[PDB]
């Protein structure tokens, strides 16, 4: 049934899939939902720790882990801002 | 009330550096309060600087630690080098601990940006794109690309008709240089075209767009330009132009929800629906690769129009078009 | 934080259930896909021995990709250090099918991660199209190949043993080639679970006679596959209780690996089957067959 995919004029480059039917819920024809903005649409009824690169929850979960304690000793990165600084 | 406590806990520092007067606002990439900045202080140090002139209030910029140590020293470093004038924010010092940072921006008083988005007259808009596009050129002449423009990113005081740039960690520079020394059934690719299958029929076949593509996509949802949107691998200067004419569609329309996209699909959708998707697949197809949309249902021509026209034709989403910051503050907008 | 592509395996064992909060839990199984592969990340990423303060697996990574290995050998002893992981050993010891190719997809991701992040060079389309493995070497102990009960069966074990005999290497179909015998038009089926489905009809248009397809054997696509025959000895024995000879089935790399008298230590999976009473017809035996599936040998 009706479809969008965006690709490449070459096909080496993979493509971008938009598969999307208005009528998701039974992808044959339905009303109820739409992908589309609507004009009047207010509502009106009518973390990841790039320093540690490991998943948390909780900020407060993650600073007691050894691995960020190890790197709050370790100041040798501190360098290049205080040399900005002091100039 | 906890917040003078905790950071004094952190860092005794600045308990007898500063006495924190009030927070001012919370981000989502970092924190914002406002300190009576008058200890010695060198009015020097303090001179030059978009406020007065002087030593007075400085907000505190707690940085999440989360945050990358050469994202916020590219942040801390272009604060320092290459914004000290032109209507920039300017950053004097910074406090640093074993994990947590601080920096040290001279407040600016100002307001919430949905008070005054639908009573404001005309003038009072052509001065703020005059002070944002001046900004623009200037931080063009920098030659970075801010690449995340939004309202918040731009804080402005109605009083005093004061205007500067926050919420910029997003800005990276163009590649500044190139380099040309020299120059029946198969499978499930049956599905519509070949290419529309070929993804399918084979395992996972290549991985091309998200491998050795991998352009760059960070930003806002919605202020994003048709090359971003297609995750071209190859933009000059033009995304922040066209935010800014994003910018100005909104302000030109009443309405507070301008956009409700959270996706990238979504959002070539909504601009499929509010101009023509015959236009977008050639622009699409002139960028350098291919486009293809066949979806049925609401393909009609999308209503155009139904000072206006002037303001609506500057939208041109290919490079061979558009002018310079300069270029559109030539149009009248300087009544004495 | 990082680039993801599917792998077929992954896709195959796509089919989720209900009945866990986050969804996606394998019917059968506890497994949750999503949990499984953010825990093995989080333990592959951050992980030091306690040279014992250093990214144990970090380097290693490093290693592989910089000489172009394929294999990374696991020590299932060390999920049992890190916390997230107390749980995952157990499901990799009970449900090693589905876990394998979920660890394998995840350290692909890891290595494409690893390699862009830190933008060490833009030739990473080899990395992306070649396979890795990863194989477990240190199952706890067990008790002998005696005293497993049917209720151990598709579980992963270890032996120790002698090597006696070894069957030459035996051509295992993957792909087959049809023939249609009017058109001279040629199609491929990929076995699925043992199963070769042959095509009723030439699915070219102009022709669609039935029943045209042949088979040409030369032109398939087969594996390597061997067996071979262990003298274990086991470290408890009962009383009373004597040898015999075990059946070992290594497939693909590991193939004239091992050589007769050699002393070795396998880890592999408890398998069972029927078999077939007699060639000419297709009936079976209710006493089902045992053997072992090697994947890791020391
Ligand atoms: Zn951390
Ligand atoms: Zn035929």
């Amino acid at each position: 049934y009706p479809h969008v995919y965006l690709y490449d004029l070459w096909q080496t480059w993979a493509p971008i899939i938009t598969l999307e039917w208005k009528p998701q819920e039974l992808t044959n024809l339905d009303e109820l939902p739409y992908p589309i903005l609507k004009i009047g649409s207010f509502g009106r009824c009518p973390g990841y720790c790039e320093n540690c690169r490991v998943k948390y929850e909780s900020l407060e979960q993650h600073i007691v882990s050894e691995k960020h304690l190890s790197f709050a000793e370790n100041d040798l990165n501190f360098e290049a801002i205080d040399s900005l600084i002091e100039n | 009330k906890e917040e003078m406590i905790q950071l004094y806990h952190d860092l005794p520092g600045i308990e007898n550096e500063y006495k924190l007067i009030d927070k001012i606002g919370e981000g989502t990439f970092s924190s914002v309060y406002k300190a009576k900045d008058i200890t010695g202080k060198i009015t020097k140090k303090f001179a030059s600087h978009f406020w007065n002139y002087g030593s007075n209030y400085v907000a505190l910029k707690k940085i999440y630690v989360t945050s990358s140590p050469q994202r916020i020293y590219n942040e801390l470093n272009l604060l320092y080098i290459m914004t000290g004038s032109s209507r920039v924010a300017p950053l004097c010092d910074a406090k640093r601990v074993r994990d947590q940072v601080i920096a040290v921006l001279p407040y600016y008083p100002h307001e919430e940006f949905r008070t005054f988005y639908r009573d404001l007259p005309i003038k009072g808009i052509k001065k703020y794109i005059w002070e944002l596009l001046r900004a623009l050129k200037f931080v063009h002449s920098k030659g970075i690309i801010h690449r995340d423009i939004k309202p918040t990113n731009f804080l402005f005081n109605l009083e005093l008709g004061r205007g500067v740039l926050v919420d910029f960690g997003l800005a990276e520079a163009q590649m500044d240089y190139k380099s040309m020394i020299s120059s029946i059934q198969n499978g499930k690719v049956v599905h519509l075209n070949n290419v529309n299958g070929v993804d399918l029929t084979k395992g996972y076949p290549k991985n091309e767009t998200r491998r050795i593509k991998r352009a760059n996509r960070a930003g806002t949802r919605g202020f994003r330009a048709p090359e971003v949107l297609m995750k071209c691998g190859a933009q000059s200067t033009k995304i922040d132009i066209w935010s800014v004419g994003v910018i100005l569609l909104s302000l030109l329309g009443r309405r507070f929800p301008m956009f409700q996209s959270l996706d990238d699909a979504d959002s070539l959708l909504e601009l499929c629906t509010i101009f023509g998707w015959k236009e977008l697949r050639k622009c699409a197809a002139l960028h350098g690769l291919g486009f293809e949309a066949s979806g049925l249902i609401w393909d009609k021509p999308n209503g155009y129009s139904n000072c206006f026209q002037v303001l609506e034709q500057c939208f041109e989403m290919d490079p061979q078009k558009r002018s310079s910051a300069e270029d559109l503050l030539k149009t009248p907008f300087f009544n004495e | 934080r990082s680039g993801v592509n599917t792998l077929d395996t992954s896709s195959s064992s796509a089919p989720p259930s209900e009945a866990s909060e986050p969804l996606r839990i394998i019917w059968g199984t506890n497994v949750s896909i999503q949990e499984c592969t953010t825990n093995f990340r989080n333990f592959l990423m951050s992980f030091k021995y306690k040279t014992d303060e250093e990214l144990y697996y970090i380097k290693q990574l490093n290693e592989m990709r910089e000489l172009g290995t394929s294999n990374l050998n696991l020590d299932a002893r060390n999920l049992l250090a890190y916390k997230q992981t107390e749980d995952l050993y157990h499901q990799l010891l009970n449900y090693p099918q589905e876990v394998i190719s979920i660890m394998d997809q995840t350290i692909k991701d890891c290595m494409v991660s690893l390699i862009v992040d830190n933008n060490l060079d833009y030739d990473l389309d080899e990395i992306e199209t070649k396979f890795y493995k990863v194989r477990p070497y240190n199952v706890g102990s067990c008790k002998g190949m005696r005293e497993l009960n049917p209720n151990d069966i598709d579980k992963l074990i270890n032996l120790k043993g002698l090597v006696l005999r070894s069957t030459p290497v035996i051509p295992d179909m993957k792909v087959a080639f049809f023939k249609c015998n009017v058109c001279d038009h040629t199609m491929a089926v990929e076995i699925d679970r043992g199963v070769i489905q042959e095509p009723a009809r030439c699915e070219r248009i102009d022709c669609n006679e039935p029943n045209s397809m042949s088979l040409i054997h030369n032109r398939c696509s087969f594996a390597d596959k061997q067996v071979i025959k262990l003298q274990e000895t086991p470290d408890f024995v009962p009383d009373g209780q004597t040898p015999h000879s075990i059946s070992l089935c290594v497939y693909d790399e590991l193939v004239d690996s091992c050589r007769a008298g050699d002393r070795i230590e396998v880890t592999g999976t408890f398998r069972s089957i029927p078999i077939r009473a007699n060639s000419r017809q297709r009936v079976l035996k209710s006493l089902y067959k045992t053997y072992v599936d090697v994947v890791h040998v020391k």
